[PDB]
Parts: C-alpha cells; structure tokens; sequence
C-alpha cells in the first residue's frame, strides 16, 4: 500500500550519494574559491566563501561576487552545477508524484521534515548567538 | 459532465495546512533573524528581517544578507525550506496537471484568485499609501 | 514606553489565556465515521466526548471504534508533551515580564521575557506541525465514509502563537529601550 | 500526426488571455508603485519601477527595492503573482511535453521564437542606442 | 536487458543544437550588451558583460544592473531567453524522467558528467589563477 | 595599439575565409536512406551531390528521392539569403577596417568596422538558427532507415561566428584607444 513517508521523505529525489558527493562538492568549491582569492586576489574569506557556496546553491542573490577571471571560473561552473542539480531534483519529484509505484493534494507529512529541520536550525543559530555573546564580554 | 475550477485553485498543490505552517515559520524565522541581529551584532530590523524572509522565500533576492554566524545560519536554513517548499509545489502541480492531462492551456480561471490577490494588493498598498501621507506630515 | 511595556504585558496575558484555554479544553478535532452515520465524535488533548452514535453522551478518557481511529487516538498522544511545554514557556515569561514591570529599575527582565516568549511560540509551531504530522500519517494509511474537521481550540492555539510572537517582538524592544534609557 | 511546431510554440502553456492579463498587470504594477512612491515618499521612477517589475517577473536580482511599508506591500504581492505563475507555466509545459494528444530530446524547432525574439531585442536595442547617441549630440 | 547512463547524459533533455545556440546566443548578448553600454553613457567592459550575462542565464543574480535604455532592453530580452530556456529544460527533464518511470531515485551516474565539469572547472580555475599570479608578479 | 590592430584585421580575414569557403562549399550536411542503403548524398547549399546510391557520381542543382527529402531541399533555400547577407556585412566591415589601418588618420574606420562584424555576426547566428529549424520541423514530419549528419562547412559556419565577434570586440577597442589617443 501507499507507505507513510519518513521524516526525511525529502531526501527521495536524490540518492545518498548524490547528496554526499554535492557535500563535498560545496565544500572543495569553497576552498578552492578562498585559496585562489587570497593566493591571486580579503573580502573572499573562508566563511564568506562558505557563504557565497551556500548562497549560489540556493539560488539566492548574494552580497558579494568575485571580480578577477579565476574566481569567475569556479562561481560560474558552480552555477551550472547548482542549477543542473536543482532542475534533477525537481524532475525527479515531479516523476515520483506523478506515477505512484509500490494524485492529490499534498500532505504536511511529506513536508514535516523541512519544518522539523527548520526549527532545529533556528535553536541552533540561537544557542550560537548565546555563545557568542557570552563570550564577547571575556 | 463539466465542471469549472474556483478561485483560490491554486492552493490545491499544497494541503491548507502547509499553507498555515508555512505563514507561521516564515513569521517565526524573521522574528528569530531579528532577535539574533539585535542583542547582538545591522540594518535587520524587525521589518526589515520581514522583508528579507519575504524576499528569500520568493525566490527574488534581497538588498542585504546577513552577517553574524546565527543570522546566516538563520538565512541557509530558511533558504533550504523555501527552496524545498518551492520544488514540492512545482511537482506537485506538474503531477497535478499531467494527471488531468492523462485521463489544453491554462484557462484564466485557474489564476483568477492570484489576480485577485494582486488587485487586493494594490489597493490595499494604495490605501496605506494613504494612511501614510496622512500620518508623517503631521 | 509606558505603551510599549502595557501592550507587551497584554500580549503575554492573551497569549497565555488563549493556550491555557486551548489545553484544557476538548474540542481539538471532530471526526465521523458510517456507512452510505455509526458514530460521530470530539477529541481533544487528554479526553474524548462522543456526540453521536450508540454511546452517545459518554465521554471516555484516552484508552466501539475502528481500528484506524483508535490508532489516531494514539499518534495524538505522541504530540501531547508540545503544549505543556509551551504553556509553561509562556507562564514563565508572563510572570517574568510582570515582575519586570513592576520593578523598572531591574532591566533584564525584559530580554529574558522576550526570550521566553519566542521559545515557546516555536515550540508551541513543533507541537501544532507534530500533531497535523500524526494526523494526517494515520489517516493516510486508512483501509464507509470518514470525516475530520478541526476545531476552535486549534484556531485559540493559531492564534496565541502569533500573540507570543508579537509580545516577543515588543519584549525585545521595550529591552533596548530600556537599555538606551 | 505530431504538428508541426509554431514560431511561438513557447505560448502554448499559458493561454492569450493570460498573456495578455500579465502584461496589463505588469503595466499596474508600474503605476502604482511609481504613484505610491511619488505620493509617499526619487529613485523609483516611472522608468525604474518598470524595470524593477520586469526584473521581479523574471527572477532575477535587481538594484533598487523598495524602503517603505506601502511600496514593499507592492513588491511583495507582485513576487508571489510571478512565483505562481512562472510555477504554473513550467507545470503547464511539463504536462504538455509528458503526455502526447493529436519522450525524444526537444529539438531547436519548438524554441527557435525564442531565438528570432532575442535577436530582435538585440536590434532594436542597437538602433535605440545610436538614436540616443545621435539625439545627445543635437 | 540492461543499461547504464553514461557521461553527460544530463545534456539528453536538450538536442546539441539548442546547446551550441545557447553559447551563440550568450556570446552574442555579451558582445551586444558591452557595445550598448560602451557609447550610450559605466562598468559594463567586455568581461563584466560576460560575467552579468552568465549570471542572468544561471538566475542568480548579479552585482550589476544596466542604467541605459538599451542595455535594459537586451538584459530584458536576456532574461525572457533563459527563463524560457530554463522552464523548457525542467519540464523536459520531467518529461522524461516520468516517461522512464511509466515504463528508483536518480543515481551518480545520471549527474555524473555534472561533476566531472567542477573538477575540470575547479582545476582549470586554480591553473588560472597561477598563471594570474606569474603575470601579475612580472 | 598596433598589436590590437594587427589582431583585429587577421580576425576579420579569418572570419571572410572561414565564411567565403563555408558558403562557396557543398558539405553542408550529409543524408541517408535505405531499407533495413538505396541512396546516400551530400548537399550544401546550392548543389546536391549524390556519393551513393542508381545515381551515384551526378550533382543535382535544387529542383529519384522520397517527397521528405525533396521538401527539406525546398527548405534550405528559404534560409540560404542569411549566409550571403552576412557574407556581404564581413566583407565591407573587412574593407573598411583594412582602410581603417591604412589611414590611421582617420578614426572612425574602426567603429563602422565593428558594428558591421557585429551584425554580421548576428546575422550568420540566425541563418544557422533558420536554417536548423527547418531542418527539424521538416524531419519531424517524416513518416526505411534516415539519418542526416552535419558537415565540416557548418563547423566552418559556427567558429566564423565567434571569429566575427572576436573581431568586433577588438575593432570597437581599437576605436575606443584611437579615440583616447
């Protein structure tokens, strides 16, 4: 029968795999970034490098992009590899939602894992906060 | 037989429920950017932050990222979600319309009730325009 | 900032009415099963009334039913411990922030209201996801006509989330405010 | 048998009427916020507000957004209108290119408007300019 | 029967002709947005202009925005070509991944390809940034 | 400067060569057909060669063949002005350069030079657009074994392209310099 999604049922689409070796992925891109901007230029730090990565997989417009031809590069081919993902990724839901294999609308329990991920997200940046603060003063 | 889709029919891709926890998250992830950008060190402000949740979860950027560790740890996970939110509605309704495909254009019907909204929207946004005239100059 | 202290303490005091009611009250959801009505019932948090059926007017405490419903039955108390984390959340920060009020040369009180109260506006966001999850998880895996409507005490809850925010909102403020004062 | 595809093949997901329907919002959308800024106070001009709601509609990161409550109200909704309906037209054509009514690589035929389209911009942009540059001098 | 996805089978969904037409039409937007941009007043030189129309054609931002009338024009009628571009490729992916399945997660091998261009691309862009580094020193 | 401008006028002989030869051959591409070979040819742009087949070794102009194939010869001649059109642009942009360089007196040579690449350019890209998608539409018609391959004149076709723009760009440097200088 039609089986109870998990609470990473997100994680379908893409194999395991895929889901490590993009891990890795972002973090050699971002060290390649930051040595060949410190090596060859900081405003392209490790954790702003780490930033732009995450910020460029997500699709979202970030505050800072490289202004010589090898940064360029890297945060070009790491767009088409962002954006080839992402486009998999959405085919491959859509074909998992349209033929069922052992359609209505859909359920908060598919869903429930991003939430849950979320929240753990922004206890997490919270306590970070907590920290950081504390240790300001010493 | 025949039938004729209602307004709002554009919210059948995702439950109501999904709908009303995504409106609580997204309140929720500005009020925590703020407060993690406040006691601590910006220009994220409590509609500030807002404006850049609303931003990130449309997909449409923002004039300012944050800075501090918990905000952008705030901004990655807020980006997971609505990227994940964004996929499962697109599937979703491509699983949808190839369903109703199976057993041709999109009629305005379908979007009617996202006319709707944006008219509403203008008028609303002129009569705080309004509101606003009125106020600052006295 | 005598208005921003009153509409941050009237805040935290309809937050906390409104999930005090909603947890003790018993109207959470009402489902209704029978044949094309055999029964038809109101469950809230820790009891059941049923309002139609052959036993009618008896409520029972969480242990006549199918076996899907009773396993629904089940999965609520699951997400049962998230309210009474936020409620106590929220009476912590109300009191907290009253004593803040009332003693205006003691400045943390309110950072730590504010704290409060959006920790357990999140928390209260994990039990209402949590509950919908075990919901709709039971409900999918249903082998006659089945019927569940949420009820008034999920729209208090709704609505008290907000509220904490808001107060959390003006409690952090009122905090740099007062600081800046 | 499988037509021939039109020049302005890329129309068939979205009917004309929402065509036309998104043109004259997007014509709306200018206005008001050219109105609103005006009259609630500049950097949102007629001519930058069109070119704000353009690139909103396409998704992609602009220079200027809006700094009050009444024009952000504007921005907003205009982000979720787009969002739905860039959403619906990719499920749309999903639905079109998966199930086939009287799977193989998409050939340059059924985009080839697209192409005529860009080059055309592409003209009249360089006589634009030579008309600006000429105009200048007198 | 047995099969196995080999490399750069991501290009599948886009006969080679659209690809060799996309790199054409990106060339020639480059080149067309340097010479509006050129004549017409900016910091739109040849490789800045290639840099904002790799951007815009991956839909993620850019630094940069045109001022002129012309330039705004073809940044209009460039982002109209990857919007569609880009839609066309996902609901053709879908297409056929919901082809495939009617006949189970997308494994490496399907992306494969994908990774190998980052590294080639992260290599190339370190050898970059060395012989950056050499000409600079001299 | 004198580099620039040695470079821009050997990109612009290259791009004339490279199109002059694309045009002027008969390799365009090469086309099929047999029961599973009952002919196999080769056409360009203004003639047809047939290599195999009763009527092995004859060059056919545009008028023995299925009607799918004979409309697909109909279909090259609505895209073949572009390739000509272009051929015109590089040809007086190349001229123009070249007396460009030999007056460098004269400055503005070196702007007309580049903007006539340019459209060259844009030109040849949307000949070989036209000429693709007719290829497409009238091959997705088709109702025996077809297949059609590419030639080494498009090849020769799509790097003039890039060696136009290339041009283009260093003519409209080159203008940019004299200007400054």
């Amino acid at each position: 029968q039609k089986s109870k999604p998990g609470v990473f049922s997100f994680l379908d689409p893409l194999a395991y795999e895929i889901w490590m070796c993009i891990v890795f992925a972002y973090i050699g891109v971002s060290v390649v970034l930051f040595l060949v901007s410190r090596f060859s230029p900081n405003e392209f730090g490790i954790f702003n490098s780490l930033w732009f990565s995450l910020g460029a997989f997500m699709q979202q417009g970030c505050d800072i992009s490289p202004r010589s031809l090898s940064g360029r590069i890297v945060g070009g081919v790491w767009w088409f590899f962002t954006l080839i993902i992402i486009s998999s990724y959405t085919a491959n839901l859509a074909a998992f939602l349209t033929v069922e294999r052992m359609t209505s609308a859909l359920s908060l329990s598919n869903v429930a894992g991003v939430f849950y991920i979320l929240v753990g997200g922004l206890g997490l940046a919270m306590l970070v906060a907590l920290i950081e603060f504390c240790y300001k003063s010493r | 037989q025949k039938s004729k889709p209602g307004v709002f029919s554009f919210l059948d891709p995702l439950a109501y429920e999904i709908w009303m926890c995504i409106v609580f998250a997204y309140i929720g992830v500005s009020v925590v950017l703020f407060l993690v950008s406040r006691f601590s060190p910006n220009e994220f402000g409590i509609f500030n932050s807002l404006w850049f949740s609303l931003g990130a979860f449309m997909q449409q950027g923002c004039d300012i990222s944050p800075r501090s560790l918990s905000g952008r740890i705030v901004g990655g996970v807020w980006w997971f979600f609505t990227l994940i939110i964004i996929s499962s509605y697109t599937a979703n309704l491509a699983a949808f319309l190839t369903v109703e495909r199976m057993v041709s254009a999109l009629s305005l019907s379908n979007v009617a009730g996202v006319f709707y909204i944006l008219i509403g929207g203008l008028g609303l946004a002129m009569l705080v325009a309004l509101i606003e005239f009125c106020y600052k100059s006295r | 900032s005598r208005a921003l202290t009153l509409l941050s303490s009237v805040f935290g005091a309809c937050g906390l009415l409104l999930v005090g009611i909603a947890v003790s009250t018993d109207y959470w959801l009402y489902m209704e099963e029978g044949t094309v009505v055999k029964m038809a019932l109101h469950a809230g948090l820790w009891r059941v009334c049923f309002f139609a059926g052959r036993e009618k007017g008896r409520c029972v405490a969480s242990e006549l039913v199918t076996e899907n419903t009773e396993n629904i039955l089940k999965t609520v108390r699951t997400a049962t411990p998230f309210p009474m984390v936020s409620l106590f959340l929220v009476f912590t920060a109300f009191v907290i922030s009253n004593i803040g009020h009332i003693r205006p040369q003691r400045t943390i009180l309110a950072f730590v209201s504010g704290i409060f109260f959006i920790l357990s506006g999140l928390s209260l966001v994990v039990g209402l996801v949590l509950y919908i999850s075990s919901i709709n998880d039971e409900v999918m895996n249903r082998p006659q006509y089945f019927h569940y409507r949420y009820g008034w005490s999920f729209a208090f809850a709704a609505s008290s989330f907000l509220l904490k925010e808001g107060a959390g909102v003006m409690s952090v403020y009122l905090f740099t405010k007062r600081y800046a004062e």
